[PDB]
Order: C-alpha cells, then structure tokens, then sequence
RNA sequence: UAUCUGGUUGAUCCUGCCAGUAGUCAUAUGCUUGUCUCAAAGAUUAAGCCAUGCAUGUCUAAGUAUAAGCAAUUUAUACAGU
RNA sequence: GGAUAGUGGCCUACCAUGGUUUCAACGGGUAACGGGGAAUAAGGGUUCGAUUCCGGAGAGGGAGCCUGAGAAACGGCUACCACAUCCAAGGAAGGCAGCAGGCGCGCAAAUUACCCAAUCCUAAUUCAGGGAGGUAGUGACAAUAAAUAACGAUACAGGGCCC
RNA sequence: GCGGUAAUUCCAGCUCCAAUAGCGUAUAUUAAAGUUGUUGCAGUUAAAAAGCUCGUAGUUGAACUUUGGGCCCGGUUGGCCG
RNA sequence: ACCCACUCGGCACCUUACGAGAAAUCAAAGUCUUUGGGUUCUGGGGGGAGUAUGGUCGCAAGGCUGAAACUUAAAGGAAUUG
RNA sequence: GAAUUUGGACAAACUUGGUCAUUUAGAGGAACUAAUUUCCGUAGGUGAACCUGCGGAAGGAUCAUUA
C-alpha cells in the first residue's frame, strides 16, 4: 500500500485481459523497478 | 538551424510474418550467398521494388516518348552496369523479371568466391570484412559492395595485408618468434 | 434536471486546479526551508572498509563557498548542525561507525538521505556492504544517492578514466535502479549537483516513519525528580506526524517509556488519559471472558472428530538432517511400534479437510499462554488503523518542525547506556494507542538472497519490525487463504515461496517492513541476517494446525482393499483412530476395520480402485500455540 | 508496393463485429547493448514560478583626447605614435 | 470634416434604411498558429503538421508611451492587477516562452562545458563583438553500413562416384 | 480456450522456432476496411424505405440548327527499295 | 348480352431460372467486380435507451428530435438434419 | 524652461449590486454496492410473472366438392 506505480491498460482499449470483472489496467513498474525485472530477479526493490 | 540532413530506410519488412514458403525459401538464400540476417534479404527485395515501381510507371508510358526513352534507358544502362541484368536483355520490359538472386549474385561476397582464391562463401566474407581482400588501389571491407562488371578484372588480394605480402601478420609474428626464436634462449 | 453542462471555454477556468496543487506544493515545503524551523538528515555511509567517510564531507563541502569546512576538523563530532548560505539549507549530518551495524541499519531508520560511498580501487564489500545496501533497502529508504569519491577514479586510470563509472553505475542500479548515474566528487558541478540535490530536493516520506511523531535529539540531560526514576530533557525537532502527552514514546536499545510532559518553543503535562508500560494485562479482567472447549479424555475411544562450539554445529547438522528428510516425508511421524500410540496422539483431532472444517476459536487448552485472555483483539485491522491515525491526526499537539524539550520518565538505572547526542545517535521514536500492548501478530518472512541454510520453527529469531526489536521464536506458516482461518503449520522453512510467521508481539499499527535475523555474536558483523519480511496484520484467530501423519502399507490385494503394516500395532489403536478418514496418493478413502493386531495387521476398508506396492497414509491434526516474545538489546 | 486467418452452430451458408497481422520522422516504457557514418532532444501536463552566470556592442589615414596613461620624443610645446 | 505617412465608418456631425443569410449566416467547440510538408504506398483516400524554411502572433496579465527611418520594442520606460526579491524599514529592485541550469509538473525530454576557426550578422569597422552559430558532453528519438569466427589434417557413417 | 488430475496451453529441464544489436508491451493513427462507399456498401426476411400526397431551395431534365464530296499542299511511321 | 380475334391501362395468379441472391425466393429483389439513367430518406455488432438532458408541438395523454459514460463476444437471418 | 494645473480622447483597474459556471474545507441528509398463440398501437387495472376493452398484423400448419 502506498507505493508509486505505473499503469498501463491491458491491450483492448480498456475492458478485460479476459475474465475479469471491470478491470483494465496492468502495472508495469513499481517505485520505478520494472515489475518484468522483478519478476525475473534482476533488479531489487527499495521500500518508501 | 541548419538544413535537416535527410536520410531514409531501406530495408521493407514483410507484411506476413510466419509464412511457411517465405520462411523457408528465404534462408535459402542465406545459405548460398552468406547472409548474416533476413534483413540483407529485405534490402534487396526494396531495391527491386523500386526498380519494379520505376519500370512499372514507364510501361505506362508509350515509346518514342522522351520521359520513358531518357529515364528507362537510365535506368536500363545503370542496371546494365552493375551485372544483375545480362547484356541481351536491355528492353525495359525485361527489367520486371528480374529477381533476387541476381543482385545477390554480385554481392562482393559472393564475387570473391565465384571468382576464386576464397574457397567458401564464409570465408569470402571474412576475407572481406578482415580487410584483406581489395578491389583495385582501393581496399574494401564491406561485403555488399555490387562489383560493376568491369572492376571485375581487379579483385585481388590488397597490396598490404597479407596474402597480398610483406608481412606474416600477428599469428605468424608469435608462432615464428615467440615459439620459434624461443626455441633460442 | 438542468443537465446541459456542455460547450464550455473556462476550461481555462480549470486553471485553478492548478493553483490548489501548487498551494499545497509550497505548503509541503514549508518544513523544510529557513534557517528558522527547519532540517534535513543526511548520512553518508562507505560501502567499502576504506574512505574514512570524513573526506566525503570535505569533498562535499568544497562546493558551499562559506566558512562551513571550519566544522569538520579533525575534531570528531559526528552529528553537524550545517546551513549552507548558498542554498538557505540546514542540514544534518550524521555519520555512524562501521564496526556497529546496528548503528548503521539505526541511522537510515531516521535519515532523509543516505548517500553511498563506493571505491574505484577496493571492490564493495560481500559480506558487510552489500548487506548495508540491502538492509537499508528493505528497511526502507526515503531517498538515496550514489558517490564515486576516488582520486584513484582518475590516478589509476588515464586509462580512459570514466569505466569505472558503468562498473558502479551498473552495479549500483542493481539494487535500486531509480537512480541513472552515479556522481563524481572529484569535480566541481558534479558535487553542486549533490549539494543541490542535499538541499532542495525533497525527501519521500515513510509510512510507519511519518504517522509517528519522532525527534532526533540535540541535547539529552537528567533530571532527578525521583529516588530511582526521574525526568529526562530532550531537545530536538519534531518531524513525524506529531506528539501527544497521552502516548507513550520508544527509544531503540532502551525500550518503550512515558513521557511526561512536553515543551514548546504553550506547555502540556499529561493527564488522566495517558497509557501505560504494560500488556492489556488486568490480572481479574481474564475471568469475565469465559470459554466453552473442551477435549478432554472423556472417551476413550473417539478421537476429537465431530463426524459429517561443535555440539551446536552437531545440532547445526541435526536441523539439516530434520528438514532435509521433513522436505521428502513431510509431516510423517514415524511410529515405534513398541510404544502405544494413543497417549502420543492424546489431543490431535482429525478432520477431512482443514479448510472445510471449522474449529471453535480457542479450547481448554491448556498448553497455550494463560494470558491469552490478556490481548487485545481486534475487529477490521484496516477499521482500526486508520482510525488510529485519524486520531492522531486529530490530537497532535506537537506540529511537525517544532522544537521541543521533552520531558520523559525515565529511571537511573539507564543512564549508563546512554551516550552524548554526538558521536552517536539517541532518536526518540513516538507510539500509538495500543501500540505497546500484547496481541497474536502474523509476519511475512522471506529468505535472503545467499542464504540457505534451514530455519527451524521455534527457534529464536529477533525481528526489526519498524524501530522496535523483539526476540521471538516463531510459528510459521504456508500463505493460503482459507475461510476458517486455518492453516497447516510448518516444521521448517520453504526454500524460497513466502511464508507466515505468528507470534505474540505487540501491535504495529502501519504495516511496517521488518528484517529478521539470528545474532551472531562470535561471527563476523554482529548479526548474520535470515530474511525480510513485512507485518501483515494483527490476528488473534489466525490457527495453525500441526499435521502428523500415520504411514501403512497394504499386504494382500482383491479382497476387501487393503491391510496394514506399519500404520498401527495394538487393536486399541483401531477405536482412536477408524472414524477418522484416511487418503493415498491418488487414491481411496475412509474407514479401515479391525482384525488382528497381536502381530500388526488391519484390514482396511476403502473407496476406489487402484492398488499396488503403494503406501497409504491418515492424518491428524493439533493446534500449535503461539509463545510470548521479549525485547532484544 | 492490388493477399487475410481464428470466435457465434449438432453441422451449413450468411450479415456482422471482436481478436489476430503489418507501418508509423508517434510518443512513452521494459529487457539487453561491442563497431562506424548520421542525428532529434521540456512540444503535449504548467505561455507555471525562477537562485546565479551569460546572450549587444561598436573605431578607421579619415568626428572630438592637455589621461596629470604608455613610447620611441624626434616632423613640429599649435597637437601630430598608441 | 477631422485623423492618418496614406484610401477607407478609422472617428465626429447630418442624412438615408440598409448588410448578411439554410449555396448555411450568426452563435458554440477546437486537447486549432497557417502553409511548404509527414505517416500510410494498386488507384481513390484517411490521419497528422508545437517542431530546422516562409508568414503571423507574444514575451506574467491588460493598457499607455518615449526615442528612432523602422517599436505600441519588453536582454526600453510608466501605471494598475497577480506574483516575488533585499531592507538598517526610510526605501530600492524584476521578469529565461535567449543559452546553460534549477523547482514544480508530469508517462514524457541532456552540460550552469569549449570557441569565434567556419556560417553569417552588427559599428566609426579586414582587427572588436555574437550561448546567432559552431565544437565537444549527454543521447538505443529516429536512420546507414555491419564483428560474435574462417580453414586444414586424422577417424566413423554416408551420398556420390574418379577409370 | 488448456488443467474436477494419464495438462499438446500451468512449473521447470532439455530441444526447436522467429527476429537479431536489437526485441517486447501500452496508447494513438494508417493499412487490412468494399465496417464511410466518388471510384465502392447495405435497406423483403439479418440495422435500415420514413403513414401517404402536395410543395420552395437543392439535384437532374427529350430531340433539332452547314453534312458530304472534290482538290492540292502537307510533317511522322513502316521498305522489297538497301 | 354473349363468343372469337387484337390492342391500351389495372389487379393478381402460374411456369420456367435466362439472370439475381446467403437462402427462402424474385419479371423483378434482373440489366451491380463485365462494378455509373435521375433522385429522396435510412443503417453501420449487441445492451445501456427510444432512456437521460435541451428544445419543440400538444388542454392533457403524449409525438417529434435524441446522446454518453458504461458493459458485452456475441446478438441476429436463411436452410438441412433424428 | 521644472514642479504644478483645466478640459479631452486612450484607457489599465477598483468598489458595489444582481446573475451564471467552477474548485474548495464542509456540519448533515438522501440513496448507493460489497462481508403457456405471437405481437403492434392505445386505455384502464393487480404483489408479480400478468388480465381486460377497441382496432390492426402473421413474423401461423387449407384436406375434400364444382366434368
């Protein structure tokens, strides 16, 4: 909670990446760090 | 500020990506003539299709006009003199039926191979980009060069860079010194 | 109805969007700008042995162009009350020592910076730096800033001197990568930039950090107003969300405490309405909260079903052993079949599924804590935590960027720990409301990055949730999400999927990060560190089932299903155990029936089809028990 | 450089859209990143606010010099080079 | 008639009742400076153009004006509004949408560097000056070319097949 | 859509592909789109013919007015003629 | 008044399938990829909704005009089959 | 030939009213979400899928008899 994300929608000007109920948007970076790099453990993640 | 220098791309991806014949019948063509990326293919297919398009509007075109008889026989005798279109086939109707493989027929890389003394066509072209080989007082290290018909009778070996003479090079240098000469002590 | 609300110019008009942003964009920096009200904290911290971090500050301080390199002699003070004139800043400066880690990991706990020494020549330390860097980054950073401070940058290397940068630069974004480069203080714009950067730019704020009020003390004296206790005076400045009398207030390696009353520079004392230094404890106050459960050894058949320096190191390699064959059989207890296996499994109770069943919250129990009555339960932790703040909100007296002497009980038994505010850092940390009393938390652990060595259940872990440190052996727990809130408990720890520790600690009331580790007093640094983690929540009814699970083997098939081997020895072992159900390994259920035991045989019934040379294999469960947790100093 | 392929049905032929595909001197971002030639770069939100430094000065044989300036005085206390 | 450098409702006095419109007036909106252009390539189009050239407009917001051939000039002034700076408190002082930097803002953009050597511009002028301009730094915005391996021997399986 | 359990789609390990110092995602836009239609759509039944007629602007609107024949001049193309 | 032949206009049937069409079917729904006689209106996936709002006409009931945010992978046409 | 000074156009700007739209803390309210025969038009009625009155359509399943 808290944190400094950056959104991006899914892919289909908005709605769905398919079952889900009203929700369009993905996160691609957390605290600047890069959710990907993260993900595949290339980087870290700092608190704030 | 000063004037914006242009510049413009030349490779034309293809419009459908995953297309089985395309795919395969491509790397074909990196087989034989030694290709490093499907790209060195694309270059080729987007100078072709402006020489299509350049024709192509000239067909259009009636003879005994001055615009098709001026810019097609520019056009014809440019590609006459580079070698990709034979001699007995200056028309301009001819011009369409051009294909790839004869661009690529006289890539530099491929000369030096079809001309002899670079027994591969993978060794050509580290001939070429190891600076060894020339076309004339010039050297050349950059393989897709369209050797023009007539600076055939000059590809050799540089005058520096050995296989062309005066010196053994590095390897050569510490085998027959620092193994050689170490033999004495 | 009137519902036009279209075609519109003023949209310029919403312009005025962007004075109320602006507004609150200059009345966030009121704090921080003035030679009147304001500070920053800035530590700078050498991730080599090298440097001698004094020679960061001169570097640093070439670039004020004032009489501000006359403080920074060879005379040590540690904590410096800079202005700067070029910048109308006033910054604090604190360096600590490299020996206490501690100290350190205490510092960044309180800066607004934390400026990174790293070294052309000696490459950063493995075991020390990069468990700085690391730590610091899980405690929480508020901002951050790297420095090349070699000469060697440039003596070593006409060697096309940059390259070293992208070494550092490269390896620094490794950590937190929202920093591109990494600046030189060998030359002039360069350290302007880090001066600038000091100065103007504004730190983030911490959550747990800034929804308590907190000073870093100036000057600390003793005042005798007791035989024993006393009064302590603390001057300092205010930077959390604030202060109230009615609070308690905490000190690292001293522990929670009572402040008495609070000066401004209008005084307040502290009334009726003022906490205490203990647990919800009330030593009759248990007894009007009784309970019902009871399993007791009525029945005695009918499990509880309700039917639908080197002797450490041999101990080192005993846990090593105890979780390298717990990973392959877990949870299989293995019975000697020379002793009954009814006074074993006295209390287990068995169940056909953890996450359907439902257990009334509590029993008479009575291997739990007796004061587990003395704890405070909650509702909504969300229901109660921002109410928490909304209140402290509401009754903070003590404004942010306001000096003040603070008056603190406080014994004589402690000031022998205490240390002038000057080659260390005595910070004085604010509470909340129930923030110093007794319920059942939950964690989060997590392993480090090296490390893989096994990490018992019960085995003591100290924990840096926030500011406070307890030493606590734990009960850990896979992450899952059932609906009655019970989940199984684990022997060992995963080696990497993240787990839930639960303990009985007082509460947090912001969720902070925290970093567990084991000292390590005759090891290397004071500490080797385990894992990092964050406070989840505070949950009383968070159960964790212990699994034991009973293994058999089948002898001869076709006939009914199945019999036994291994699983039972005595036909008093049937009555126990036969309601209970019983799976295998893609497989059958339920219910096996007696025979013989007098060798060792039961012949089991089932549900299903497949049977080979296979196993076969029941459970049961128990609750495990939370245990209190102590302070560690 | 004049191309379409999956989704509605028990199966069919359709209207039909959804999705896939390719370009972008259209920006952003993620991961990587060795060579050369070339080269944009606070436009979008905020024509919002600005610390400091700098961006507009100018002389010939040829407007006016008693500089109490400098040089050799040197053709000359009428001046007379700079 | 006044006024203007000058035609002109540009303005005053008197007089007349006209002028534009569904071939779309007028009004509203534009996340609209206009073009030359750009992207997409069967043809025909669609979408973009703040941005190297030309043209306009503005220098915090409006207004006024001096001086000059040329300014409604802001690296000129005057007042008011909104901001904001030093002050000994009496006063004084200012506008980066030049260059480099900051701070905010943001999804989003670099050096408080070197130099007049080119390009050209200004003056009484080959000489002085010019963040106009150039050079380097940063820069995976976009483009072009293109390294990360080439060849032998021996041996096993071949596909050939040398005569 | 694959996986209520012998996972072609989840997790890894090999192996393979595609592009290649580049590649991937968001957003916009163009192509694909003959789903904007002038070229070039569709209106019984799939979305669509206005309840009918009159009627101004608009758009469109039958045919017809010296045709043919001589007569040289007169540049090109093509050829045995070369 | 019939009956026969012929013709002009009208309401329809019926038959081919020459063409059309997705098909049922159609002398027009034909002469439209061999894609242009003249002209008016309407539609551009389905719900949200003929709703909200604004005018406008009506004593009233209401009629005319008529969105969007949003959500959705279908909704729909013709025809065959146990 | 300075301060000052009458009238004039050019006029920034101020103060009051009314009026409109918009941010803004905002005491409260109001609600808000999560633990079968087919029709059309129209009028009236019932807790409700609905029923009834008038006119209209099939978007609905013509065998026999006319020598």
């Amino acid at each position: 909670e808290n944190d400094e994300v950056l959104l991006a929608g899914f892919g289909r000007k908005g709605k769905a990446k398919g079952d889900i109920p009203g929700v369009r948007f993905k996160v691609v970076k957390v605290s600047g760090v890069s959710l990907l790099a993260l993900w595949k453990e290339k980087k870290e993640k700092p608190r704030s | 500020p000063r004037a914006p220098r242009t510049y413009s791309k030349t490779y034309s991806t293809p419009k459908r990506p995953y297309e089985s014949s395309r795919l395969d019948a491509e790397l074909k063509l990196a087989g034989e003539f030694g290709l490093k990326n499907k790209k060195e293919i694309y270059r080729i297919s987007f100078q072709l299709s402006k020489i299509r398009r350049a024709a192509r509007d000239l067909l259009t075109r009636d003879e005994k006009d001055p615009k098709r008889l001026f810019e097609g026989n520019a056009l014809i005798r440019r590609l006459v003199r580079v070698g990709v279109l034979s001699e007995d086939k200056k028309k301009l109707d001819y011009v369409l039926a051009l294909k790839v493989e004869d661009f690529l027929e006289r890539r530099l890389q491929t000369q030096v191979y079809k001309l002899g003394l670079a027994k591969s066509v993978h060794h050509a072209r580290v001939l070429i980009t190891q600076r060894h080989i020339a076309v004339g007082k010039q050297i050349v290290n950059i393989p897709s060069f369209m050797v023009r018909l007539d600076s055939e009778k000059h590809i050799d070996f540089a005058p520096t860079s050995p296989f062309g003479g005066a010196r053994p090079g590095r390897v050569a240098r510490r085998n027959a010194a620092r193994k050689a000469e170490a033999s004495g002590e | 109805p009137d519902k036009q609300v279209s075609k519109l110019q003023r949209k310029n008009k919403a312009k005025q969007l962007r004075a109320q942003r602006i507004l609150d964009s200059i009345e966030n920096r009121k704090l921080f700008e003035g030679k009147n009200g304001a500070a920053k904290i800035i530590t700078i911290v050498p991730l080599v042995n090298d440097l001698d971090p004094l020679d960061i500050l001169y570097k640093l301080l070439k670039c004020a162009d004032d009489e501000g390199i006359m403080v920074q002699e060879v005379d040590s003070k540690r904590i410096f009350n800079v202005h700067i004139k070029k910048f109308k800043s006033n910054l604090k400066i604190i360096i600590p020592d490299m020996t206490n880690f501690l100290n350190i990991l205490d510092c960044a706990k309180v800066a607004d910076f934390v400026v990174f020494g790293l070294s052309g020549v000696q490459e950063v330390d493995e075991e020390f730096g990069e468990q700085i860097i690391r730590a610091l980054e899980l405690q929480g950073i508020a901002s951050y800033i790297g420095v090349i401070s070699n000469l060697s940058a440039v003596h070593e290397k006409e060697k096309f001197q940059l390259d070293v940068k992208q070494s550092l630069e490269s390896y620094f974004k490794h950590f937190f990568p929202s920093e591109e480069r990494v600046y030189n203080l060998e030359k002039n714009s360069d350290a302007l930039n880090v001066l600038r950067t000091l100065c103007q730019r504004l730190p983030r704020s911490i959550n747990w950090r800034d929804n308590r009020g907190y000073v870093v003390a100036d000057f600390v004296d003793f005042v005798e107003t007791s035989p024993d206790s006393g009064d302590l005076v603390i001057e300092g400045t205010v930077r959390g969300i604030g202060f109230n009398a009615n609070r308690l207030v905490h000190i690292p390696d001293f522990g929670d405490f009572q402040l008495n009353k609070i000066e401004k520079i209008t005084v307040f004392e502290s009334n009726m309405n003022r906490d205490t230094l203990d647990e919800y404890a009330p030593e009759g106050t248990e007894d009007w909260s009784d309970y019902d459960e009871d399993f007791e050894y009525d029945g005695l058949t009918t499990a509880r079903y309700d039917d639908h320096p080197e002797e450490e190191e041999r101990q080192l390699r005993e846990f090593r052993d105890m979780e390298k064959e717990d990973r392959e059989f877990p949870d299989e207890i293995e019975l000697e079949p020379s002793e009954s296996a009814i006074e074993r499994l006295k209390r287990y109770r068995g169940l056909k599924n953890l996450y359907n069943c439902d257990w009334q919250v509590d029993e008479k129990d009575p291997s739990s804590p007796a004061e587990w009555k003395r704890l405070l339960r909650i509702g909504n932790y969300k229901n109660t935590k921002n109410r928490i703040i909304k209140e402290t909100k509401n009754e903070a007296q003590a404004i942010a960027g306001d000096r003040i002497r603070m008056f603190i009980r406080f014994p004589k038994f402690l000031l022998e720990k205490i240390q002038d505010p000057k080659q260390l850092l005595f910070a004085v940390y604010g509470l909340l409301l129930h923030e110093h009393k007794n319920a059942v938390v939950n964690f989060s652990l997590q392993r480090w990055e090296q490390y893989d060595k096994p990490v018992p259940s019960q085995e003591p872990i100290v924990v840096q949730y926030g500011v406070r440190r307890y030493t606590i052996q734990p009960l850990f727990s896979q992450g899952s999400n059932s609906p009655n809130n019970v989940h199984k408990y684990e022997r060992f720890l995963h080696p990497d999927t993240v787990s839930v520790a639960t303990c009985i600690a007082p509460v947090d009331f912001t969720q902070s990060p925290a970093i567990f580790f084991k000292p390590s007093p005759t090891d290397a640094k004071n500490i080797e560190l385990i894992g990092h983690g964050t406070f989840l929540n505070a949950d009383h009814s968070r159960i964790l089932a212990k699994r034991a699970i009973l293994t058999g083997h089948p002898f001869r098939f076709h006939k009914t299903v199945v019999t036994v081997r291994y699983m039972f020895f005595r036909p008093e072992d049937v009555e126990w155990f036969k309601s209970i159900p019983l799976f295998t390994k893609s497989g059958r259920s339920g219910f096996i029936k007696e025979s013989l035991g007098t060798h060792g045989y039961f012949k089991a019934t089932f549900d299903g089809k497949l049977s080979a040379q296979d196993v076969v294999a029941m459970s049961l469960y128990k609750r495990m028990w939370p245990m209190p947790s102590l302070p560690w100093n």
